[PDB]
């Protein structure tokens, strides 16, 4: 249970970094059922809510 | 000659002036001692006037003098300075 607890938070990590046209809103609306940490209870349960809810230059000032 | 009116010269006429050289400059901004002096001007002259008051193509144009100095005879040097 917490093995796959702290993959998943990682997993979790993992997909918010991977900025995509299809990332993981697709997940979470679907991932309302289970995307955190789930032991027991507690800072388990928590874990829902707390996920659950000069070229450059010239690209800065040229058009900023 | 041109660094002394342009030192003096009147705000307002400085606008319409400008108006008229805009693209005037723009396009020629792009033996070898005509194309480097003329160019010598053309730094001399619009420096002093952008150093008058503040669109859109101006952001551009900065950088078309920017690597004008970060080049790899002595004009050349001028060249960068200007």
């Amino acid at each position: 249970e917490q093995r796959f607890n702290n993959f998943l938070k990682a997993l979790q990590e993992k997909v918010e970094i991977k900025q995509l046209n299809h990332f993981w809103e697709i997940v979470v609306q679907d991932g309302i059922t289970l995307i955190t940490k789930e032991e027991a209870s507690g800072s388990s349960v928590t874990a829902e809510e707390a996920k659950k809810f000069g070229g450059d230059v010239d690209d800065l000032l040229d058009m900023i | 000659s041109l660094l002394t009116l342009l030192w003096h010269c009147s705000l307002d006429a400085l606008r319409e002036f400008f108006s008229t050289i805009v693209v005037d400059a723009i396009d020629v901004l792009k033996t070898f001692d005509t194309q480097i002096t003329k160019k010598m001007g053309y730094y001399k002259i619009l420096d002093v006037m952008y150093s008058r008051l503040p669109n859109e193509l101006t952001k551009t144009l900065i950088k078309l003098c920017y690597d004008a100095f970060t080049e790899n005879l002595e004009r050349r040097r001028l060249y960068h300075c200007a």
